[PDB]
RNA sequence: UGGCGGUAGCGU
């Protein structure tokens, strides 16, 4: 992370696409290295489903310029998440804050 | 016995490869040039001296005649490889033989940015300095004093 | 708020501290600027224009 | 083992026909197995041939006539080979 | 007592603030000498003490660094990583084989591996990864040598005799053990000389090290060293 | 290879520029351990190595250092500067003090000085003071002391004696340069070339041996037990 | 076992 920031570093990474954003809140029910199940709430619950969310983390897949884009979970079992909250750090992003 | 062995030698890297690089290159020049070559100076000749690493060590002093700075510019090296051409290398294009300019005449090696600034703190004179007053045998008497 | 936030750190409000030289081990003649900074890496690398 | 020129420049005058003679004189050394007049200190046959010139041992002139006179010696050797 | 003579200075106090840093006290020293010793010892210790480190690992499923192991939080190369700041010390031998092996939600800490008796965790709480489900486990194969300076992955496979199989992952080795030096001369009591210094030696390491053998290896490395300046020819 | 050694230095090159100056050479050197070397050695040789110099001088009919004397053109300035460029090797004992005593012309140098037995002047030739009058007579007192190090006059501040700067230490322009040096294929070795100019006491070859002894010795309490 | 075109960047 910058030491030193605009504040802006914030808006920046959740506006890209690296970082995992949560679609609907609820609690981790199982966080990995390269998955996250997420079990919803009620209060966003749709009629007939199960209500999980899983996001598969691209780890290791080369960019248009040879790089690297890895993506790492931010989050442990139980932890309550809300909508809009990051679940995984992208590319150059530490807790959801562009870190280059 | 075979120049096929040569090779062989050659990319396994051994141990007297080295030797024979240091030995090849004692007194061969190459001639470093910059991509825009504006005058004459843009291409010098200079003695190698091998080195660990990718990038190519460059004096200081010969900067200013290249228009060289050290943020990410390169450089290229040819070397001749006939004896006229290393002739000429060494008494023609040889850094040491260029120090005026031949648009005007004024001299190209100059101390631009470090060596000036540790020439000028050197040479300067408080009031009240330590040691101040004294009399010295002569420059080594101050030297050591300094150290 | 610089000064301010380097007293609650308990540094100099200067922001120059007193560097000894690795080598020799003697004091510098002057105080230096010593802070934190964010450095990038550019993807300019040596190996890809050797 | 050298750096500077130019007393070899001023010997020789005029700085082209200078690097002339010390590329006729290497090749002289390095192909016709020639000895050089100076000492060698690990050096190689441009910088020997340039170093051998500033003490005047090495121009035109006496390059000249030394190679007049092996090619001479060497007419009158297979003249006396022929007969 | 004279001016031909030196006092000969000695070791007089260890100050062992924690188990990690330490003070080492000097003293009596000639009006200069604490400068020169505390600036030699420093850059001695600081390159040239032997200790023991991390260099290949084996995991029991990953086959390569960039992969990931179905259970642990963290990428392997993370968990290469964090055994990269594993500190260990070995007693007998400059070559270790450990093993770990763990099941079961928890964290997976240094204390989790298996006892050897001539191998003494100094950090047994130092966690590695950190298994998130249950009938996940991790069984590693932690492979330790002791040496000098940062030796990278590169060194070491310059040499390609081995050709280590798929999945022995190297580490980047750091034997050094002292992580800081800090020398400091101050004025010392000597009975009736009022004029000798005596000189204190702050210093942080792992733990593997101890700072009194520390010292006793810097000076003998200089001594070594300047012997041949004693001889000179 | 192994954890506990290292790689001593080799190629020991020195070469004799004059006298009194020597240029020695190490090319296999740990890296960074030419530095070490080097800066331990020259605080040494210039602040704690022992020697015999000239502290204080009796001058008859002067009575401080910025006072004028007919018989010498040379002001007092000039003459402790040229009393203190004078190199003595006093054996047997710590303090000496010498007389020294001129008239007639005035090529005044150190072989006049008064002999001794003990003391040695490497220099004799050495040019004290110069006499412009004919029957001008000069008589002088010094005092030579066996002490370590330089201790500048300032520091150790009646009316004939005078202090001077005390230069016991017998070493001028020690100079330690470490550049690199490669062994087989390790280019990051540092050779290490050290350039001195003894006064004249000693060898220079010899300054080196001594200090690096004392340093040595320095260690002695915590090397003995490895 | 090459060329053309477009794009972006680096040093001037
Ligand atoms: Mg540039």
């Amino acid at each position: 992370k910058p030491l030193v920031g605009t504040g802006m570093e914030r808006a920046v990474a959740v506006d890209s696409g690296v970082t995992a954003v949560a679609k609907r809140g609820g609690v981790v029910q199982y966080v990995d290295a390269s998955r996250i199940v997420i079990k919803v709430n009620e209060d966003e619950m749709y009629p007939g489903e199960a209500g999980i969310d899983i996001y598969n983390l691209t780890k290791y897949t080369r960019s248009n310029q040879n790089t690297c884009i890895n993506q790492m979970p931010c989050v442990s079992l139980g932890e309550p998440v809300e909508r809009g909250d990051v679940l995984a750090d992208g590319p150059s992003t530490d807790l959801g804050e562009l870190a280059l | 016995t075979t120049i096929k062995a040569a090779k062989k030698m050659v990319e396994r890297e051994e141990a007297v490869v080295w030797d024979i690089l240091d030995e090849v290159i004692r007194e061969h020049p190459v001639l470093l040039n910059r991509a825009p070559t504006l005058h004459r100076l843009g291409i010098q000749a200079f003695e190698p001296v091998l080195i660990e690493g990718k990038a190519i060590q460059l004096h200081p002093l010969v900067c200013a005649a290249y228009n060289a700075d050290f943020d990410g510019d390169q450089m290229a090296v040819h070397v001749p490889l006939t004896l006229e051409a290393q002739l000429e290398a060494r008494a023609l294009m040889m850094s040491t033989n260029n120090i005026l300019s031949p648009a005007n005449g004024e001299p190209i090696i100059v101390p631009s940015q470090d060596v000036v600034l540790g020439l000028y703190y050197m040479t300067r004179d408080c009031v009240n300095a330590k040691g101040e007053g004294m009399v010295l045998t002569g420059p080594k008497e101050a030297e050591r004093l300094y150290r | 708020e610089i000064k301010e936030l380097l007293k609650l750190g308990d540094l100099p409000t200067s922001g120059q501290i007193r560097l000894y030289d690795g080598r020799t081990g003697e004091q510098f003649e002057r105080p230096v600027t010593v802070g934190y900074m964010y450095m990038l890496k550019l993807n300019h690398l040596v190996d890809d224009k050797m | 083992a050298r750096v500077t020129v130019q007393d070899a420049v001023e010997k020789i005058g005029n700085r082209f026909d200078l690097v002339l003679v010390a590329a006729r004189r290497a090749r002289q050394m390095q192909v016709g197995g020639k000895d050089p007049l100076v000492p060698e200190e690990n050096d190689k046959t441009t910088v020997i041939a340039l170093r051998e010139i500033e003490e005047g041992l090495i121009n035109n002139q006496i390059l000249d006539v030394r190679e007049r006179q092996e090619q001479q010696e060497q007419e009158a050797a297979e003249l006396q080979a022929v007969t | 007592g004279s001016v031909t003579e030196f006092l000969k200075p000695r070791l007089v106090d260890i100050e062992q603030v924690s188990s990690t840093h330490a003070k080492v006290t000097l003293e009596p020293l000639e009006r200069g000498f604490g400068h020169t010793l505390g600036n030699a010892l420093r850059r001695i210790l600081l390159s040239s003490m032997p200790g023991c480190a991390v260099t290949e690992v084996e995991i029991d499923g990953v086959l390569h660094e960039y992969s990931t192991k179905e259970g642990v939080q963290e990428d392997i190369l993370e968990i290469l990583l964090n055994l990269k700041g594993l500190a260990v010390r070995v007693q007998g031998k400059d070559e270790v084989i450990l093993t770990l092996n763990k099941s079961g939600i928890g964290p997976v800490t240094a204390a989790d591996i298996t006892h050897d008796g001539d191998v003494e965790i100094v950090k047994p709480q130092h966690v590695i990864c950190h298994l998130t489900d249950e009938n996940a486990s991790i069984s590693m194969r932690i492979k330790v040598q002791r040496g000098r300076g940062y030796v990278p992955a590169s060194t070491r496979i310059h040499s390609e005799e081995d050709e280590r199989p798929i999945g022995r992952l190297l580490v980047d080795a750091c034997y050094s053990p002292v992580e800081r030096i800090a020398y400091n001369v101050e004025a010392a009591r000597v009975e009736q000389r009022t004029d000798l210094d005596k000189l204190v030696i702050e210093m942080e390491t792992n733990g593997t090290i101890d700072p009194e053998e520390a010292i006793r290896r810097a000076a003998t490395i200089l001594a070594e060293q300047l012997e041949a300046f004693v001889d000179l020819r």
